[PDB]
RNA sequence: AACGACUCUCGGCAACGGAUAUCUCGGCUCUCGCAUCGAUGAAGAACGUAGCGAAAUGCGAUACUUGGUGUGAAUUGCAG
RNA sequence: GAUGAGUAGGAGGGCGCGGCGGUCGCUGCAAAACCUUGGGCGCGAGCCUGGGCGGAGCGGCCGUCGGUGCAGAUCUUGGUG
RNA sequence: CCCGUCUUGAAACACGGACCAAGGAGUCUGACAUGUGUGCGAGUCAACGGGCGAGUAAACCCGUAAGGCGUAAGGAAGCUG
RNA sequence: ACUGGCGAGAGACCGAUAGCGAACAAGUACCGCGAGGGAAAGAUGAAAAGGACUUUGAAAAGAGAGUCAAAGAGUGCUUGAAAUUGUCGGGAGGGAAGCGGAUGGGGGCCGGCGAUGCGCCCCGGUCGGUGUGGAACGGCGAGCCGGUCCGCCGAUCG
């Protein structure tokens, strides 16, 4: 430690490695959800597709 | 950027730019904030006063929404009149525009600045300091208060 | 043509600048490397050593990167390219590039005659 | 670039011009440079500067 | 041998040219360096090298202290090589002659309402070639966050630089140094 | 053994540029089309090109065969870019020919 | 272009199709553009066909040692089939010379550029005349 | 360009189905073509070879000879034509292989199948080709 | 006002008006910064 | 102090070795779809099984396969 | 016009390797790699070229990226005195 | 005088190194900071998500009292501003 | 939610010391009483057309011949670097050798290694030439100011 800066807090102790989330799958998600919201939306024609 | 960075520069030089004598060691003086009051006691008192020490009082499960209280200061008011409002504001003498303050998200009204010359506002919110009362009533306005 | 250099090429040094003990060891290349050992005695500059290569070496601006001809070399790959040499004729010579067939030697060497360019290696590969 | 005709008058919409905003891009205008006559000959070479 | 400093040569830095890409910004440039040269103009060789400073060393300047400043000076051309900014704290706003590098939509509205010009700095030469009845302005320099923590350390005496703190509350940095019940005030 | 720094897949790869900065350079990209000088220097052969911008008729929309498409790059004269990059189809150097490339 | 010239230079001077760099960017480098209204190939804004809007092109024609003089017009820089005025020239070299000297300097279009195209008719007119016939001089006296 | 998303344009995967094809796939894969003169008659462009086909080789340093299919060697990716043989070291003789797509069909084995076949090629080129 | 001509095709107002757009700066500092960023996601 | 041997050295060729270049039915990473082991004896283990086979792959005394259906003339290193 | 030492260390301008987005090219009339008592350029990293071998790919330029540069580590694996 | 290395001091009777090829070491990520480039500017940010779209992991569009940071500070706090 | 199973698509990833330990009869050969440990190892040619036959040898094999575009691709065979080794040729050597600088001797290499043109005369040949007509255009901003190409006269040179 040294200079002036701010006084670190990283909570990078544990096996966080192991515990990471990563989003490449953040396009796919999109495109499961608008044919989940497609299909729903045929299934209860005429019903309005913002639900009640 | 890998082509950028300055070890690119170092290759061929031995020491990477660490030196000979001290070298590249792995932690020579602790990890973290270790031994902040015992061989970095300078470093923290120099640039970090106050660090060490508790102060004041607790607060078991605060939570901030009960101490939410966005404040407008007096020459911001007028700013949030629409422009085609502000017309109108100079084209009757006779009445005033009424600011709700609340309306835009905020609660208090402090009194930094002055108002436009010759304007009465009439200022409806939560709370409002002494100073941007009288400001508003000095100016031929008065205040409302709601919640 | 003529080339429009007239001040002689004076080369401050021909030898090049050999590795230090690259004789020495196969491994070590004769490619120059600043050695950085703080005991060299050749990055101390004793006398009698390898010497090392500084600013001090460097050929008049005038005279630099001329061929012992008298023009600058420009390597061309196809007839369109050694065309922009027209205008530079007394400057830039052409060479063609080493990989370029010997069809096409024969079109790019009978064009440069035609604008009076001169070709370094206008022999290659024509046997 | 080749332009269909509708494409074409379609720019003005989209983007904007420099005195109105943009009908499909909310509150975007198009930006200024920061020298209105890039043509230096003409400033250097005129009769205010050259007096 | 000569007895001499790095060899009689200057140890300083400073900025020959802009370190910007911007082709306009380049432009410019070569407009007022030759401005610099063929009229030896003190107006025109501050300009120049304001051109080359980092975006720090150009602060912004906002509309309600370009009024204070232009007040009784009408006839003036304001210039600033930097950034103007539209300033909802003034209301009057009178017509006014403004160069500058960059106006915000906001303050170019509200000039060009008040029937001012906004202008460019080849138009400020075509007007004013050598700064003939120009108000030259700089915006505030050191008005910014990195300024309020350099100085002195925030824990010597007679110290009120800002120091480095990840929160602002009791628990972050109020403790012993920071008050005479806790060991020390500094 | 084990490679130095192992390469790791939460590698920070995309990046979120501004939008305002996005248009800035959509807008340029837009005006640099309409200068023939700037369109030549990119390596288009635009030497039979009407005029620039090329504006053609909204008829061009309803084509639906290839080669009445190619008639129309003719007409306009940008068929001979269009043939450009036709013959300059080739493999990939290096190792991306075997990466699908 | 259509935009000032200036303008275009500071785009296209780093980067263009017609850019010919070797050497690498140290002392060795030399730097050419092949633009066909670039009369000495050289990569400079007095030369450049493409920051310019009255630039001189000056090579062979066809057949029959015709040499070609176009010149681009002012008024058509948006339109690249119109924007040169071509004028094919199969006369003495004397004639061509003061077509050149007249299309270039007198009329004021390019007078800095009188010297390069008179040069660059000569280095065209020379080299359709060894064509035609061969090689007959190897032009290395003096 | 390909939409279908059950085909993959991948390099690594269209050569491995083509050189682990079953015997069934190779088949197809060794088509070649039919003559300029069955072409006109059966209005079909490419069929399977078959042992008893006639054909005529169209490339290779054997271009130009003609002759009856003998083997297809599906295992090897070539057919064997008889006559178009070669001489060893000791001067016995072998067949040499030949890809079926270098030749051309001049003679179909007929047969209740190949008949059937022919017919099913020719409906969907006399209506999707020409009704279209 | 500057317009552009609309070229006509065989078998088929002939100008439009300049868009702002074209007129917009050339920055080609910025395209490329812009460029190399995007192309990475 | 010739010649020749020996040692060293330079070049041509020949050796030794498997670097480099060009490849790749493999690997690695990301994304997507699906939900299906077993006392009705699973996974695993063992032994056997082909006209000529040890392994791998397959199979179970019906043993590199039976039957049905599809495809429509091969399998193949040899033999028959 | 003046001036030139440099370990530890800092910085600038350049060289080289492999991709990607572009652009300009080369190649069975012989690409890459490799070999050479051929020649030349650069202070230098390196670059260009002759000849040979080889038999199918490769390079320049702009931008951008990285598992990007070795004489050492009783370094690793393989090979050889 | 043999290189590399630690050292006040190495040709050292200090250590590593028989030889060659190939491999071989400041990287990725989170937080913060100064500096610089770019955009906008009292605002700024399309970030979860939605609408879509190169038949599409991109690009494009969406912030309606959303949220982050900034726009006001001082106090342990009640509070004042 | 999903580094297992089954099926599928993709990549600015690795390219046989890399990438999974395993591109191949790899969790195999092999080691350990055992729990366990755990490799190396891809590329003839388009096609085997994989070298008949003669001759020497106990044999391996050599010599010649044959196939092939190529055996300078001959079954661990594409390309074939370095260490190291043999041989032929040049040269040196009184207890190291190498190396920096400077010449010399002997080699090797280099015709862009080094030119042969230019000016003025006449002989011939060839090819074009002020003033008016057309064709397609241009510079400057309606109007002035031009060149290029074709044709016709005159001029009679270049
Ligand atoms: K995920
Ligand atoms: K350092
Ligand atoms: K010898
Ligand atoms: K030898
Ligand atoms: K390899
Ligand atoms: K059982
Ligand atoms: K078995
Ligand atoms: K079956
Ligand atoms: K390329
Ligand atoms: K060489
Ligand atoms: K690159
Ligand atoms: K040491
Ligand atoms: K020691
Ligand atoms: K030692
Ligand atoms: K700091
Ligand atoms: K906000
Ligand atoms: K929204
Ligand atoms: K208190
Ligand atoms: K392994
Ligand atoms: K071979
Ligand atoms: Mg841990
Ligand atoms: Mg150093
Ligand atoms: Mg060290
Ligand atoms: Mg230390
Ligand atoms: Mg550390
Ligand atoms: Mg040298
Ligand atoms: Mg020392
Ligand atoms: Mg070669
Ligand atoms: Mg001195
Ligand atoms: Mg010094
Ligand atoms: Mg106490
Ligand atoms: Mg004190
Ligand atoms: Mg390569
Ligand atoms: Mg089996
Ligand atoms: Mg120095
Ligand atoms: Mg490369
Ligand atoms: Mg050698
Ligand atoms: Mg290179
Ligand atoms: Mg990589
Ligand atoms: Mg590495
Ligand atoms: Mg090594
Ligand atoms: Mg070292
Ligand atoms: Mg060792
Ligand atoms: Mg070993
Ligand atoms: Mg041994
Ligand atoms: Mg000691
Ligand atoms: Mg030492
Ligand atoms: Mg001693
Ligand atoms: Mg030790
Ligand atoms: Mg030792
Ligand atoms: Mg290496
Ligand atoms: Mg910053
Ligand atoms: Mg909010
Ligand atoms: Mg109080
Ligand atoms: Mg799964
Ligand atoms: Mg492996
Ligand atoms: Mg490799
Ligand atoms: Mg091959
Ligand atoms: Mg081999
Ligand atoms: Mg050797």
């Amino acid at each position: 430690m040294k200079h002036n800066n701010v006084i670190p807090n990283g909570h990078f102790k544990k096996h966080w490695q192991n515990y990471v989330r990563t989003w490449f799958n953040q396009p796919a998600r999109k495109t499961r959800r608008r044919a989940a919201r497609q299909k729903k939306a045929a299934t209860i024609f005429p019903r309005p597709t913002a639900g009640s | 950027t890998t082509r950028f960075k300055k070890n690119r520069k170092k290759r061929g030089h031995v020491s990477a730019g660490h030196g000979r004598i001290g070298k590249h060691r792995k932690h020579p003086g602790g990890r973290g904030n270790a031994g902040g009051m015992h061989h970095h006691r300078i470093l923290f008192d120099k640039y970090h006063p106050g660090y060490f020490g508790k102060v004041g009082m607790r607060y078991f499960h605060k939570l901030r929404n009960k101490f939410y209280c966005p404040t407008v200061n007096i020459d911001t008011l007028w700013s949030l009149v629409p422009q085609e409002v502000k017309d109108k504001a100079a084209a009757n003498k006779g009445t005033a525009p009424l600011i709700d303050v609340t309306q835009f998200g905020y609660f208090k009204v402090l009194g930094k600045g002055v108002l436009p010359t010759g304007q009465p506002v009439v200022v409806k919110a939560k709370l409002i300091s002494k100073n941007a009362e009288k400001k508003i009533k000095e100016n031929g306005g008065a205040v409302v208060l709601t919640a | 043509a003529v080339p429009l250099l007239n001040k002689k090429v004076v080369k401050k040094r021909v030898k090049r600048f050999i590795r230090p003990q690259s004789d020495r060891r196969i491994t070590v290349k004769e490619s120059w490397r600043r050695p950085k050992g703080i005991d060299s005695r050749v990055r101390r500059k004793f006398k009698g050593c390898v010497l090392m290569p500084n600013i001090g070496y460097g050929s008049d601006k005038k005279t630099r990167h001329y061929l012992p001809n008298g023009f600058k070399k420009f390597v061309v790959h196809n007839a369109s390219e050694l065309e922009i040499l027209m205008m530079h004729n007394r400057t830039y010579c052409a060479e063609i590039a080493h990989n370029v067939s010997t069809r096409k030697r024969k079109e790019i060497v009978e064009r440069a005659a035609q604008l009076d360019v001169v070709i370094t290696n206008k022999l290659a590969r024509l046997h | 670039i080749i332009w269909t005709k509708c494409a074409y008058e379609k720019l003005d919409a989209i983007y904007g011009t420099f005195d109105k905003p943009s009908q499909e891009k909310k509150g975007y205008l198009l930006p200024r440079p920061k020298m209105v006559n890039a043509d230096l000959a003409r400033i250097i070479n005129s009769d205010e500067v050259q007096s | 041998g000569i007895d001499l400093v790095a060899g009689g040569k200057s140890k300083k830095t400073k900025r020959t040219a802009p370190k910007s890409d911007d082709v306009y910004l380049k432009l410019l440039v070569k407009l007022y360096r030759f401005l610099a040269r063929r009229t030896g103009s003190k107006f025109n060789a501050v300009i120049l090298k304001r051109l080359f400073m980092s975006k720090i060393n150009k602060p912004p300047l906002s509309l309600s202290r370009l009024i204070t400043y232009a007040t009784g000076k009408g006839d003036n051309i304001v210039v600033l090589v930097g950034t103007v900014t539209d300033d909802v704290r003034a209301y009057e706003v009178p017509k006014i002659k403004v160069c500058a590098l960059k106006f915000t939509e906001t303050a170019r509205a509200r000039i060009e309402k008040a029937g001012g010009e906004c202008l460019t700095f080849d138009q400020l030469a075509l007007r004013a070639p050598l700064g003939q009845n120009t108000l030259l302005l700089r915006g505030p320099k050191n008005s910014r966050e990195a300024v309020k923590h350099f100085g002195p350390a925030p824990g010597v005496p007679h110290s009120h630089t800002k120091p480095y703190v990840r929160a602002k509350g009791r628990k972050f940095e109020r403790a012993r140094g920071k008050r005479n019940s806790r060991g020390y005030k500094a | 053994g084990r490679m130095f720094a192992p390469t790791q897949t939460w590698r920070r790869w995309h990046r979120k540029i501004p939008v305002n900065q996005k248009r800035y350079a959509v807008a340029s990209a837009i005006a640099a089309s309409s200068v023939p000088s700037l369109v030549l220097a990119r390596g288009h052969r635009i030497e039979s090109v009407p005029e620039l911008p090329l504006v053609v008729s909204d008829s061009v929309e309803g084509i639906e065969k290839t080669s009445n498409a190619i008639k129309a790059l003719k007409q306009i004269g940008a068929y001979p870019d269009a043939e450009k990059a036709k013959d300059s189809h080739a493999i990939r150097p290096g190792k991306g020919k075997m990466r699908n490339r | 272009t259509t935009v000032p010239g200036q303008l275009v230079w500071e785009i296209v001077k780093k980067n263009n199709s017609f850019l010919v760099k070797e050497f690498g960017n140290g002392t060795a480098g030399v730097v050419f553009s092949k633009e066909p209204n670039n009369l000495y190939n050289l990569h400079s804004y007095k030369h450049s066909g493409l920051a310019n809007k009255k630039t001189v092109t000056i090579q062979p024609d066809g057949k029959d040692k015709s040499v070609l003089l176009a010149t681009s017009k002012t008024k058509k820089q948006n339109k690249p089939s119109r924007l040169l005025n071509k004028s094919v020239m199969k006369k003495e070299f004397s004639r061509m010379a003061k077509a050149v000297t007249n299309q270039v300097g007198d009329n004021y279009y390019r007078p800095d550029l009188k010297k390069a195209a008179l040069a660059r008719l000569s280095a065209v007119h020379r080299s359709l005349k060894v064509t035609k016939s061969g090689a007959k001089k190897r032009n290395r006296q003096a | 360009m390909k939409y279908n998303p059950r085909v993959s344009s991948s390099r690594r995967k269209s050569r491995k189905a083509h050189f682990t094809a079953p015997s069934s796939v190779r088949r197809v894969l060794m088509s070649a073509p039919l003559s300029s003169e069955l072409r006109a008659k059966y209005n079909v462009r490419s069929m399977p070879v078959r042992k008893d086909d006639e054909v005529q080789v169209v490339r290779g340093t054997y271009k130009g000879r003609e002759g009856k299919v003998v083997q297809v060697y599906r295992k090897k990716w070539v057919i064997h034509i008889e006559r178009i043989t070669r001489e060893k070291v000791n001067g016995s003789t072998v067949n040499v292989g030949i890809n079926p797509s270098k030749v051309v069909v001049s003679k179909l084995r007929l047969d209740k199948d190949r008949r059937s076949l022919l017919d099913r090629k020719a409906k969907g080129r006399a209506a999707a080709d020409k009704d279209k | 006002i500057p317009t552009t001509t609309v070229q006509s095709l065989e078998n088929d107002s002939a100008a439009v008006p300049l868009p702002a757009v074209m007129k917009a700066p050339i920055r080609p500092d910025v395209v490329t910064y812009v460029h190399s960023n995007i192309s990475k996601n």
